[PDB]
């Protein structure tokens, strides 16, 4: 993985010494070649995970997420120099450095072999995101955002650390391959119940589960766009990925304690969706939609069914792409209006036809229009849940319904109407954002064409 | 590269990490035993050295 | 090597170099009361060097080329705005007073360092102890608010006590109506727009607190305009006074070390000039401070440490 | 223009303690 | 763990015996990373003094990395010796106490009764 | 030039620079000599070659 | 208002100076060059060439091997009459049943 | 575990209690501290004289040696609190609370 | 103070600490403690303000009480055993008395109210000295006698130090007070790991020593003592605040920074000793420390604060104090995690 | 000792007073010299945990 | 054309390519440390080619 790690690390000196004008160009292009190199990592052996070294390995679950992060890295670079144009060169270089360190930590996380190293980099993603959210944020509760986000993450992270070190003392090693091959049945002891809770609740905090999901409507809504997309697209996937890794040594106990959280998500995905309907801000609506989709992924994880795992992975990838695109579109409109209430600027479909389209298939993919990978990922989870329990369907059946409502509602109330007369700053569509939504959208349908890649390790 | 690449690499990695795992378990057990009994090279605790003791005939005969 | 604890340990004292001729003087008086003239005359009559009256850009003179930096970059206040429009919401007047206080503070710091390092005496035009006369005279004229006055007093107590008063100070007594006539004949349009009450208040604040409290700190020499005209007599007066008053005699070499440590670290001297008090004319905003600091950085010779800026003509930076 | 802290934001913790009570008093 | 091991002589980095171990390679990734800390320390040193952090004082940065690597080598040799001592005391105690280290009559999964949990 | 006074480090101190390089080369060649002594001594310790 | 603050700068649109602005930066030449580099690397060698790569990997999950061995053992077992698959994935004879 | 040891230990206990409770002054607490030192000296002297630990009889002398040094430093501290405070009471020593 | 006198007093403090860490006789260890106490008071009184007199007093009488208590323990041990050697206590009362006798010196138990007071009263440099050098000696004595501790008492001490330090740090804007409470919390961590493996105690002590050195000398170089003054440093000098926030993230222990390595390793040790509730408790309550660390970081670098116009002259003048070992100290303060197994060198 | 410099330099600074059985002035025996000598010679090098 | 400025401007670009080459070099110099089972897994345990003295590099 050092064919991807070493270039990512060496990307830091390039930006840190590039001229006052070349930082954006150089970072964008070289991150694009980094994504190209990581495109190779989609090469997967039939059943054996690709073990590059002792400390680094990859399989059909880590590789798609890694490719997602590496391909994403140019996208924040393209979305940031709009709101980062009027800044000192050193400050811009550090913003870029925060982004590269974030991507590097995500790569080491996804390619980590020992659970402790996975925890180290997984949590270590907090710091660059914290700096991005706090310093470069524009709204008020950004300072409150950082506190909420850090403390919510850590409150689950530390018990996970205690559980992992206890596992190391008892089992012998935290290596994934060992704990899977040398896996042993888990007894229904209450100490084992608390161990399962410690191993689960950190990822479920970052999932998020309903109830303890307040860090997203107070974090993604406030972060700069680059931070917002890197949060929603991948950082949410950290908990799902960790759960998929950890349920190997968390059975057969899970089912007995699967009952509270599963429905907590199942019911929660309704409320969040309902919360999406009666929203006032675009970014908050997208954040709550992300919460609902991630709750569906939670249900997929706790079913522990092959089909559930494949649908889960597909939903993570598709949701990352769709949420990043929706946040980018919201930023474009907000910057054009310097406000975020989704009533101030409506009826812009005529003014910006390409934005009107980009919003149209962004909503369609968010609404999971078949045969997009969003729809197949959702439907696989629906079928797995129905096999696990029939009634789930109606709740599932409710979700996209309400989702569809808001999935079109903002499009009705932001572009499908009459323009506001007193505003005039809406200029011609700068081709930067249009191109950015292109690099968002075309890979989505490309993966729709061949979903065997994002299908996960169960395929 | 061929599948034998990954096969032999995984053989080596699995063997090395399994050796590490049961070596760690042996470390824990050995540490417990040596702290409990002390009949081992480490976990020894300081005690007064005998060469400080003086054996010359003192004033009192039956010291 | 610059003077530090290692020099005292080695044996570098300052009572050895300091003699009777090592005197620090300030020549104080009313506006254009001939204080600069008399200060220069006592300077080269007694053989002592002369630092001129500290102003807006005296600190600009201290660092680098000495040219007066942009007014906005060097304290965003001008004496001309003081003279023309005295009462305004921007509060250029108290900014002027505070910057002048800090400039005179650093002037006194360098002056003290001089006669405590080489032993050559120093002469000055006004100082910290005469700085308050202005601020009080203005405040009495409906000029600034009492919160600015209290910030001035709090900065004075915590940035003047660590220093010690001069050796001798000469006052040139010139009547205020004569000062009004002198400013009439001067010609500069800004000093035309002066209140004669302000000049009388400067005179009052001088010989009501400055000279009285001075008399208990050092030796005062009140000279009339004609009396100070004949400089030879005032220099022979300052020669023969007693030079035995104040904390100057009871000043051991260890307190000499303390005061040299203080003067040699300029950032220490003006550390309490920027205390957080949040005064309407003192808080430069976050955005304004960011832009102005960036502007100061792009100014030549103010981006890196003095002696490292390659843009200005330095050399050997890569082995410096 | 992102929110940069102003005077009133600065005074929220600048003095005694930032959790004032009657025990803080003066 | 080893501060009370017999034969230890206090206040000396490597107790002579450690030369029987393979010295850490000069290429060692731990060593070069400790050299990287030397480079970083130079960068803060120039930054802390308002200097051209990359080009200023090449000698100062060069001294920083050289100093870190030297103490890096001795620390690595000291580090490896203790871990070697840990293994030595382990296996020697293992052999000296056969009764407390039982052997397992190895049998295959075909005879292990491993219960199966239906995943429903 | 620009600064009216001589700079604190403007003309670099040939002395301190000289000691800096002198100690650095010392540390490097001592490091190399030590590494060779350790590798040869380890070779002759267990009788490898 | 006790806080010397500059007025909020106006929201400066890129089109006023060079109409050909691509919304990247002020200077038209580097703005245009960033256009060329993105529209090259994102689409040409990553989106298009990358799509040829992902559409044309080598054997994925050995599914083709799975089929080309599958019909082989169907031929064998269906020809000899043996059931085409065994209810047990492991031979019960070699498995020692407890008690 | 003999009797005189009980009386000296009990005296040290009351001196420890007295030190850990202030009423008005600074001298009284210092006196209670030196009383603790006295009890320590008497106890150690009894122990070593009883055990015929001849080489250890210097130990109470070193005890007193550092005893006087601490008493001196404490009363110089009281000199300074009196110089900056006029008096020596401790309840008025509150300037560091905030 | 004459510089030679200050040098001699510092040398005497260091010699007292060395005498504590090299002597086997109990009386000699106490003599080192006494020399340390005797030479510490003038260092605090160097600046000679009423705050300094107040703090030096409160320092003295607490340390004197602790040292007299330490004599009571030594004399009881000699009475019940007849040995002056620092091996272990042969009387349970003597050791369960010396545990708090050596605790007020560290300032972790309810015997901790003196620490914030002395820290705030005295100058920042002497505060660095008090919070860094004055903790090796009692910790060395505890390390030597760790074989015969009552674990319940020591663990209760560590828990109370952690809890009250983290909570008290939440309600102070003065840097000296919240650093004192942070030192109390780190004392709790090391003292909690003390009974099981003293090597982890040494590792945590070293990390805390270097990292507190870096923090305090950054504070001195910024010439800041209140939160607003430190916040004002961004206009004059931004790199100090930039390093400030990273060092504060290390204070909280957020990995992959250096500050995690003790917090990590300690947790790894006691969970090997079947202690599970305790490590979880400390891991959760370190968030109280982290909260005011992020509060300090927010109003130092992450949000630029209203500055002062006279700083136009402050930018005009550079610093003069060199602050030796600072750039190295930051490096060992943030990135030493990949060299974690080097802790075996301590063992 | 924590950092036993005395054994490293082979210098005696406090070991002479540590025990009652050491070389006392004028060869004056301790009250319990025999018992201390027997106990010390018993548990020497055996280990401070095996001694009890 | 001022080719020296051309290199001074375009030497930002080489860092990632040389890092890619170094990374490839290293993870190539990461399999020779794990040759403990070359031609030793029973599935791929074949004979050693007369001209090719190893199974994999
Ligand atoms: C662990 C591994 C990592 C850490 C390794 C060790 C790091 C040490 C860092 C030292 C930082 C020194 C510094 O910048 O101090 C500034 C600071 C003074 O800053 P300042 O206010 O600008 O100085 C004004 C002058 O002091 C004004 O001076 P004056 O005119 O009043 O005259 C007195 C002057 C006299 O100076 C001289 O004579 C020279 O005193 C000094 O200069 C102070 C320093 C004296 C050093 C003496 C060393 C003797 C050996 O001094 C101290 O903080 C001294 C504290 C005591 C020594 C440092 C101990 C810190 C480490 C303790 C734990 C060690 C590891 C344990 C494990
Ligand atoms: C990077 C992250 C991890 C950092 C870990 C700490 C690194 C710095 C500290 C290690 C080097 C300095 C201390 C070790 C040393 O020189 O001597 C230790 C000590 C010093 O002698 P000592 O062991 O008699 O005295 C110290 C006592 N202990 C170990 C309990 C603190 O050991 C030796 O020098 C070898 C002989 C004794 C071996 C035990
Ligand atoms: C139709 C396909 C057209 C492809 C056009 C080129 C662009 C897409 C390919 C990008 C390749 C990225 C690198 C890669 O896959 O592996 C790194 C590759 C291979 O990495 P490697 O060298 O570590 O691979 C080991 C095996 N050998 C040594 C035999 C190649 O890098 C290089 O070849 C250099
Ligand atoms: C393989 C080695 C790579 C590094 C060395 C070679 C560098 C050039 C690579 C080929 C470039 C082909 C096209 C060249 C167009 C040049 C246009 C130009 O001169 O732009 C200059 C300008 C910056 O200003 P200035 O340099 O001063 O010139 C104008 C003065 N009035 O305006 C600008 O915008 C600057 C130029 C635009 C940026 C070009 C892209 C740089 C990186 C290209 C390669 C990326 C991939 C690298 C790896 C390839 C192999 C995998
Ligand atoms: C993660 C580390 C960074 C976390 C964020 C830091 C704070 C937020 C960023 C802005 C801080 C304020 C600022 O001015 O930053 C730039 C500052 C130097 O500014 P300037 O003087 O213009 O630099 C000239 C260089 N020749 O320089 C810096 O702020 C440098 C930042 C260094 C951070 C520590 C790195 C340690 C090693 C890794
Ligand atoms: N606000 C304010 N202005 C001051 C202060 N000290 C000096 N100035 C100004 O600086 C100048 C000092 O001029 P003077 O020295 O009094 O008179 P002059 O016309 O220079 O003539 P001489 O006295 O002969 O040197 C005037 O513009 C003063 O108003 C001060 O403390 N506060």
């Amino acid at each position: 993985m050092l064919k991807i790690i070493i270039p990512t690390t060496m990307l830091l000196p390039m930006t840190w010494m590039s001229k006052h004008n070349m930082i954006w160009i150089n970072a964008t292009v070289h991150s694009l070649l980094i994504s190209l190199i990581s495109l190779s990592l989609l090469n997967q052996l039939g059943e054996n995970s690709l073990n590059f070294s002792l400390t680094f390995f990859s399989d059909s679950l880590s590789a798609p997420l890694l490719v997602l992060t590496t391909w994403l890295l140019p996208l924040m670079l393209m979305a940031s120099q709009s709101h980062l144009s009027k800044e000192t060169t050193t400050r811009k270089k550090l913003y870029i450095t925060m982004l590269i360190l974030l991507q590097l930590f995500l790569i080491m996380t996804f390619t980590a072999t020992e659970l402790i190293l996975f925890y180290i980099l997984f949590e270590a993603t907090l710091v660059p995101t914290l700096i991005i959210i706090t310093r470069w944020g524009n709204q008020t509760e950004r300072l409150n955002a950082g506190l909420y986000f850090l403390f919510y993450t850590l409150a689950g992270s530390l018990p996970l650390l205690v559980a992992l070190v206890y596992i190391q003392n008892t089992t012998g090693s935290l290596n994934f391959l060992i704990i899977h091959y040398w896996s042993h049945p888990l007894s229904n002891s209450w100490s084992n119940i608390f161990m399962w809770l410690a191993c689960i609740m950190a990822f479920m905090v970052k999932m998020p589960l309903y109830g303890l999901h307040l860090w997203l409507p107070k974090a993604h809504v406030e972060a700069p766009i680059a931070g917002s997309m890197v949060l929603a697209a991948v950082l949410l996937k950290l908990g799902g990925y960790g759960m998929m890794r950890i349920t190997t040594i968390l059975n057969p106990l899970t089912n007995y304690m699967a009952y509270p959280f599963l429905m907590l998500s199942m019911w929660g995905m309704i409320m969040t969706s309902s919360i999406c309907l009666r929203q006032t801000d675009l970014k908050s609506l997208i954040a709550y939609s992300s919460v609902s989709h991630m709750a569906l992924v939670i249900v997929a994880i706790m079913i522990q069914t092959p089909w559930s795992f494949m649908g889960a992975t597909a939903l993570m990838i598709a949701h990352g792409l769709t949420s990043s695109m929706l946040f980018c579109l919201a930023n474009t409109n907000y910057e054009r209006v310097h406000s975020r209430t989704m009533i101030l600027a409506r009826g812009l479909q005529t003014l910006l036809p390409l934005m009107a389209t980009w919003w149209l298939m962004a909503s369609l993919t968010n609404l999971a229009l078949p045969p997009s990978i969003n729809l197949i990922g959702e439907l696989f989870i629906i079928t797995a849940s129905f096999s696990w329990s029939n009634i789930t369907i109606i709740l599932m059946g409710m979700n996209m319904m309400i989702t569809a409502l808001y999935s079109l509602y903002m499009l009705i109330t932001t572009q499908r109407g009459k323009y506001t007369h007193h505003i005039n700053n809406i200029k011609a569509s700068f081709t930067r954002e249009n191109a950015l939504m292109a690099l968002h959208i075309l890979p989505l349908l490309l993966l729709t064409l061949n979903p065997k890649m994002i299908l996960g390790p169960l395929y | 590269d061929g599948p034998e690449k990954n096969y032999e690499k995984t053989m080596a990695i699995l063997q090395i990490e399994a050796e590490k795992a049961e070596l760690r378990l042996k470390e824990l057990e050995v540490r417990r035993l040596m702290r409990a009994r002390g009949d081992g090279p480490w976990y020894q605790y300081p005690t007064i050295d005998k060469a400080l003791i003086d054996h010359s005939p003192k004033t009192t005969p039956d010291n | 090597l610059q003077y530090g604890p290692l020099a005292f340990v080695l044996g570098e004292r300052t009572t050895r170099k300091l003699t009777e001729t090592s005197k620090v003087i300030t020549v104080d008086g009313n506006i254009c009361s001939g204080k600069g003239r008399l200060a220069r005359e006592i300077a080269e009559k007694l053989g002592l060097r002369h630092f001129p009256e500290a102003g807006i850009h005296y600190a600009d003179s201290t660092t680098g080329d000495g040219k007066p930096l942009d007014v906005q970059l060097s304290g965003n206040c001008s004496l001309e705005k003081f003279y023309d429009d005295p009462k305004s919401n921007d509060g250029n007047s108290y900014r002027l007073q505070s910057w002048l206080y800090a400039s005179r503070l650093l002037q006194y710091a360098d002056a003290l360092e001089h006669l405590l390092s080489t032993g050559q005496g120093v002469v000055l035009e006004r100082s910290i102890y005469s700085d308050f006369v202005f601020l009080e005279a203005m405040y009495r004229q409906g000029f600034i608010r009492k919160q600015c006055v209290e910030h001035y007093n709090e900065v004075k107590k915590v940035t003047a006590c660590e220093y010690l008063p001069p050796h001798v100070v000469v006052y040139v007594d010139v009547p205020v109506p004569e000062i009004q006539s002198r400013i009439q004949k001067k010609g500069n349009p800004h000093e035309m727009k002066i209140t004669a009450a302000y000049l009388q208040d400067i005179e009052n604040a001088y010989k009501k607190t400055f000279l009285p409290e001075m008399s208990e700190k050092c030796e005062v020499l009140q000279y009339s305009a004609r009396e100070a005209e004949d400089a030879e007599k005032v220099v022979e007066d300052i020669e023969y006074l007693k030079c035995d008053k104040g904390p100057w005699p009871d000043q051991d070499d260890r307190t000499f070390h303390r005061l040299r440590m203080l003067v040699q670290n300029k950032l220490e001297v003006l550390n309490y000039t920027t205390i957080p008090v949040y005064l309407p004319e003192i808080t430069i905003g976050a955005h304004q401070s960011d832009r102005v600091f960036q502007k100061f950085t792009e100014l030549p010779g103010r981006k890196y440490s003095p002696g490292y800026n390659e843009d200005v003509g330095d050399k050997w930076i890569w082995l410096k | 223009r992102q929110w940069q802290p102003d005077v009133e934001w600065a005074e929220q913790f600048g003095g005694a303690v930032m959790y004032p009570t009657k025990e803080t008093a003066h | 763990m080893m501060s009370g091991r017999p034969g230890r002589v206090p206040l000396q980095f490597l107790p002579n015996e450690a030369r029987s171990l393979p010295p850490p390679k000069l290429t060692d990734p731990r060593l070069v990373y400790m050299g990287f800390l030397g480079y970083c320390s130079g960068l803060i040193d120039n930054a802390i003094r308002r200097r051209p952090v990359v080009s200023a004082g090449l000698h100062r940065q060069l001294l920083y990395v050289t100093s870190f690597v030297f103490f890096g080598y001795y620390l690595l040799k000291r580090q490896d010796y203790m871990y070697a001592l840990r293994d030595h005391d382990m296996f020697a105690y293992v052999k000296s106490h056969p009764e407390d280290f039982p052997e397992k009559d190895k049998k295959t999964y075909g005879e292990i009764l491993e219960e199966f949990h239906p995943v429903r | 030039k620009f600064y009216i006074r001589e700079p604190p480090h403007g003309s670099p101190d040939w002395l301190k620079v000289g000691l800096t390089l002198g100690t650095s080369v010392f540390l490097w060649i001592y490091l190399i000599k030590q590494h060779k002594e350790d590798v040869l001594e380890y070779k002759r310790r267990n009788g490898l070659e | 208002i006790r806080l010397q603050e500059d007025p909020d700068p106006e929201d400066e649109n890129l089109y006023e100076k060079n109409p050909d602005s691509h919304g990247y930066d002020k200077d038209p030449i580097v703005d245009l060059w960033n256009m060329r580099v993105v529209f090259f690397f994102g689409f040409s060698i990553v989106l298009v060439l990358g799509s040829t790569f992902v559409a044309y990997l080598p054997d994925y999950r050995m599914q083709e091997w799975a089929r080309r061995e599958a019909e082989r053992l169907v031929k064998y077992r269906e020809a000899n009459g043996l059931p085409l698959m065994e209810s047990n994935c492991f031979d019960p004879n070699k498995i020692q049943l407890p008690e | 575990m003999p009797l005189v040891y009980m009386n000296i230990i009990m005296a040290f206990a009351i001196a420890l209690a007295g030190l850990l409770m202030y009423r008005s002054h600074l001298m009284s607490s210092l006196l209670c501290l030196e009383g603790m030192m006295l009890s320590l000296f008497i106890m150690s002297t009894l122990i070593i004289l009883n055990t015929h630990f001849t080489l250890a009889n210097m130990m109470p002398i070193i005890l007193l040696v550092f005893a006087a040094c601490e008493a001196a430093l404490g009363l110089s501290l009281l000199v300074m609190v009196s110089n900056t405070y006029g008096t020596d009471y401790v309840q008025n020593l509150n300037l560091l609370q905030c | 103070m004459n510089p030679i006198i200050y040098t001699t007093l510092i040398m005497t403090v260091m010699s007292g600490t060395m005498l504590v860490m090299i002597s086997s006789h109990w009386l000699l260890i106490w003599i080192g403690f006494e020399m340390n106490l005797l030479a510490m008071i003038p260092v605090l009184m160097k600046n000679f303000n009423p705050r300094a007199t107040e703090a030096a007093t409160k320092y003295f009488l607490t340390q004197a009480t602790a040292s007299m208590m330490l004599m009571m323990a030594i004399i009881i041990n000699l009475l019940y055993s007849g040995q002056w050697t620092i091996t272990k206590m042969f009387n349970p009362v003597a050791m369960t008395m010396m545990t708090m006798a050596l605790a007020m010196k560290l300032g972790l138990s309810p015997f901790h109210f003196w620490v914030p007071e002395v820290t705030q009263g005295i100058s920042l440099q002497a505060g660095l000295l008090l919070l860094t050098w004055q903790k090796l000696a009692p910790l060395s004595v505890l390390c030597q006698i760790s074989q015969s501790i009552n674990p319940n008492l020591m663990l209760t001490m560590a828990m109370l130090s952690i809890l009250i330090g983290g909570w008290g740090g939440l309600n102070q804007t003065q840097l000296r007070k919240i650093m004192a409470y942070s030192s109390i919390a780190h004392m709790g961590w090391m003292t909690a790991v003390l009974p099981y493996n003293t090597t982890m105690t040494i590792l945590n002590l070293l990390i805390y020593i270097t990292m507190t050195l870096a923090m305090f000398m950054l504070l001195i170089h910024s010439s800041a003592t209140t939160t607003l003054s430190l916040s004002h440093t961004w206009n004059k000098m931004p790199v100090i605040t930039s390093l400030m926030m990273v060092t504060l993230l290390s204070m909280g222990g957020l990995p992959p920074l250096s500050g995690f390595m003790p917090k990590w390793m300690i947790i790894q040790e006691m969970t090997k000793n079947e202690s599970i509730i305790m490590p979880t408790l400390m891991a959760m309550t370190a968030l109280l420390n982290l909260y005011f660390y992020m509060r300090l970081a927010y109003s130092s670098s992450l949000t630029m604060f209203p500055s002062t116009n006279n700083m136009k002259m402050k930018w005009q003048f550079e610093h003069t104090k060199q602050m030796k070992l600072l750039p190295t100290m930051i490096v060992l303060s943030t990135l030493v995690l990949p060299m974690t197994p080097a802790l075996s060198s301590l063992n | 000792p924590f950092f036993d410099v005395q054994k490293r330099l082979g210098l005696d600074l406090d070991r002479w007073m540590t025990i009652q059985s050491a070389e006392q002035p004028h060869k004056i025996p301790g009250r319990c010299h025999a018992f201390e000598k027997e106990w010390i010679e018993c548990a020497h090098g055996i280990g401070g945990i095996r001694a009890e | 054309m001022n080719v020296l400025q051309i290199v001074r401007d375009h030497w930002v670009h080489i860092l990632v390519p040389v890092g890619f080459v170094f990374g490839c070099y290293l993870d190539r110099r990461s399999d020779e440390k794990l040759t403990a089972f070359r031609n030793k897994s029973l599935l791929f345990k074949r004979e050693l080619r007369p001209n090719e003295e190893v199974t994999w590099k």
